[PDB]
DNA sequence: CGCTGTCTGCGAGGGCCAGCTGTTG
């Protein structure tokens, strides 16, 4: 149901 | 003033603990600085309290924290607060007690108010108060008699000269109640504003002219609401109380467009009465009783034309019962706090979302129009419904090795156009428009630098809109942009940062900014911040990207221009990189590209 | 059309040595005697006294907007008080086992 | 030959950043 990208949903930084 | 080890002001020896610490959730420094707990099971009481004495500072989801300040104190007392009612209930709040000098302090600046007060009447404006002792230590301050007109006493004071009296008043330790009594004032017709029975005013509407009307007068500050939490019907209610003839000062020509929509969406006021008076035209505005302008039009300084100079004899040859003043915090400019005194209004109502600016001139709001009556909570608003749940980021871009290659050596103001067309920094904002595009929301794209708007806007293909274009243009494309499916993306400058209500517009993103300005930032992400339809309280139905370019200048104006919102709670989520990028056919993938693109940006100079 | 009730009601007073007005939903005994010339010898008011709490009454004077809901005849227009009450019907009407009545002021 | 709409310069102003003096330990 127009879940919320990857980038936001979930952290991106490397560490 | 004792200052530990670690740099830290050591309060120890101010103040004691209280026993019964743990039901009391605030804190009371000496510096004055107010720590309230927001878990506490007596914050909302505390809130209510705190945020009319103190400005909060920095409100967090956990712990807020507020600065007691002279202009804070004196907004407690015209509402309604006694130093004594303040100062007990804040040794009762208080988890460690009042120190000596803040308690001495909250009574000093609390003796001061309904000393000296204003009145306008017959086009005149007069010293009103009912101690002579008062006004005769006014008389022997300079300037307030040189600013003279060239039981209770009053003495005629030049219109010219209101704003060098106010200023004064306040260094005198006298504020001046410029207070409207609108229920006792049949010199002035009552016009036939009327609140319809569909509009129904929020509780923190509501709670907004509660302050503004506690007693049967009213009264004049600035009110201060986040953005899209409906500033409008409060500005309008404020007139239908009043019933007198309304000034409304707006932003620009879509300003006063939106404030006369909003009038016949929330009044019953017929649509012969609103007019406007904008260099696009003008719906007579020498017979209206409810004028919309801009702050540009009334506050131009140069010769005004036929058409305009007419006007403008008319609205300074009136006597108006409430003039509101959108987007307040211009107001203090040096030419826009001209048009106070050139009108002649008895109330000033303030309406604002970010009561912030780069420069110390945001304390004259205080006696330019008033005290800041209400400023409500951006998060406690957010939890309501009342605005949709944004979830901040900031893309970091990295900078292309081309482009650096210029931007460390170049240092001629040229920096700005370089980082801003960044390569990577437009591949960012391609990529995110066609996501967000795909999943039917209402894209908004913003830039400072119009020679970025202009590049990034045909590249894209997609409406742009800044300075030259006309007030039809712009509004057409608002309106296509509101409505139309196609439309799903726009394109604004400076401009637009400010008054633009686009329910619907669920995405923004941000591709440059004039420096630091904590007010354009809040003041951008306002547009997107209104109330969705199929709203959910915690579901992040809107969203807000600042790109950024890495290791470059914009970094350190990225953190600066965070300060407000974060202060309000907004967390503003680091993106490193952007998934999908790389499957994605965008723009610049290849050095050719890039690399004459830099010929460009260099060119423009 | 008469005014007073007396009137025709006087007879049985005075023919019967004494009358026993029997009701129930009765608003306050004292004015009886002013409507009627009479004069009771009891005023007495009777709540039932039962084990189970029967009846629960309540008074829904604000709705979800928290705006006054009286129907008053400048406020019967109110589209607001007019959506309020079929919002109460209808929410009540979901909990509300089968059987329910609804009075309205008037037919019109 | 006149009147109205479009477009392009003059002049001014807002907001912010950065600078060479003025001032203080
Ligand atoms: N009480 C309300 N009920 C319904 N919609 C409201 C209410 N208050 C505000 N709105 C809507 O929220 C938006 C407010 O826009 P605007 O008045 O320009 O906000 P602001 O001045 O705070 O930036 C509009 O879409 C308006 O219709
Ligand atoms: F705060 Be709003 F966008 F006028
Ligand atoms: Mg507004």
């Amino acid at each position: 149901a127009k879940e919320r990208p990857i980038w936001l949903r979930e952290s991106t930084v490397q560490g | 003033t004792k200052v530990d080890e670690y740099g830290a002001k050591d309060y120890r020896l101010q103040m004691p603990l209280k026993d019964d610490h743990t039901s009391r959730p605030l804190w009371v420094a000496p510096d004055g600085h107010i720590f309230l707990e927001a878990f506490s099971p007596v914050y909302k009481y505390a809130q209510d309290f705190l945020v009319a004495i103190a400005e909060p500072v920095c409100r967090p989801t956990h712990v807020h924290e507020y600065k007691l300040t002279a202009y804070s104190l004196y907004a407690a007392v015209s509402v309604g607060l006694q130093t004594s009612d303040i100062t007990e209930y804040l040794r009762k709040l208080s988890k460690t007690g009042v120190p000596d000098g803040i308690m001495q302090f909250i009574k000093l600046c609390t003796v001061s108010y309904g000393k000296v007060k204003l009145v306008l009447k017959h086009n005149r404006y007069f010293v009103e108060s009912c101690h002579p002792d008062v006004i005769q230590h006014l008389l022997q301050d300079p300037v307030i008699r040189e600013c003279r007109l060239r039981q209770t006493v009053s003495f005629e004071v030049k219109q010219e000269m209101i704003e060098e009296l106010q200023k004064r008043c306040i260094h005198l330790e006298y504020p001046l109640l410029a207070e409207y009594d609108f229920r006792n004032d049949s010199v002035n017709p009552d016009i036939n504003i009327d609140l319809k029975p569909t509009a129904v005013l929020r509780p923190y509407q509501e709670k907004s002219l509660r302050k503004m009307f506690g007693n049967g007068r009213a009264r004049s500050g600035v009110i201060v609401l986040p953005c899209g939490a409906g500033k409008s019907l409060v500005g309008v209610t404020a007139a239908c109380t009043v019933r007198k003839r309304c000034l409304v000062l707006g932003n620009s020509a879509v300003s006063v467009e939106q404030w006369k929509a909003q009038f016949k969406m929330w009044s019953t006021i017929d649509d012969s009465q609103i007019c406007r008076f904008t260099s696009d035209a003008k719906d007579k505005p020498i017979g209206c009783s409810v004028a919309i302008s801009t702050y540009s039009m009334l506050g131009h300084t140069t010769k005004r034309s036929w058409e305009a100079e007419r006007v403008m004899e008319w609205l300074k040859t009136q006597e108006w019962g409430l003039m509101i003043l959108d987007e307040v915090h211009t107001i203090p400019a040096k030419m826009f706090r001209r048009v106070l005194t050139i009108v002649q209004a008895h109330c000033k109502l303030g309406l604002t979302a970010t009561l912030v600016r780069e420069d110390d001139k945001i304390v004259d709001l205080n006696f330019l129009i008033g005290p800041k009556l209400y400023e409500a909570n951006w998060m406690e608003l957010q939890n309501n419904g009342y605005i949709a749940k944004v979830q901040c980021a900031e893309v970091w871009c990295p900078m292309s090795p081309e482009f650096y290659r210029e931007y460390v050596a170049i240092k001629t103001k040229k920096r700005i156009l370089l980082y801003t067309m960044n390569p990577n920094k437009f591949r960012a904002c391609q990529f995110l428009i066609k996501f967000h595009e795909r999943r039917n929301d209402k894209i908004i794209v913003f830039a400072d630098n119009v020679f970025a708007l202009k590049e990034y806007a045909i590249r894209l293909n997609k409406p742009y809109i800044y300075g030259p274009t006309s007030q039809g243009e712009r509004m057409q494309i608002l309106q296509n942009f509101k409505h139309n499916p196609k439309i799903n993306t726009i394109f604004i400058s400076k401009v637009g940062d400010t008054s633009f209500d686009l329910p619907e517009a669920n995405v923004l993103i941000q591709i440059s900014s004039h420096g630091g300005s904590r007010r354009q930032e809040a003041q951008r992400l306002g547009r997107v911040l209104r109330a969705k339809k199929g709203m959910v309280a915690e579901e992040y139905n809107a969203f807000f990207y600042s790109l950024v370019s890495q290791d470059t200048q914009e970094m350190a104006y990225s953190t600066k221009r965070q300060r407000f919102l974060v202060d309000q709670g907004y967390s503003f989520k680091v993106i490193t990189k952007l998934a999908g990028m790389e499957e994605e056919d965008l723009a610049f993938s290849t050095k050719e590209e890039q690399q004459q693109l830099l010929q460009k940006v260099l060119a423009a100079t | 059309s008469c005014m007073d009730a007396s009137l025709a009601i006087k007879p049985v007073f005075e023919r019967f040595q004494s009358v026993i007005i029997t009701s129930g939903t009765l608003s306050p005994l004292d004015i009886y005697p002013k409507i009627l010339d009479f004069h009771p010898v009891t005023m007495a008011t009777f709540t039932m006294t039962l084990a189970r709490v029967c009846l629960c009454p309540m008074i829904i004077g604000r709705g979800n907007d928290q705006v006054a809901i009286s129907s008053k005849f400048e406020t019967r227009e109110d589209i607001a008080v007019i959506r309020n009450y079929g919002n109460l019907l209808l929410e009540m009407s979901a909990v509300v086992p089968d059987g329910i009545v609804a009075f309205f002021t008037s037919y019109q």
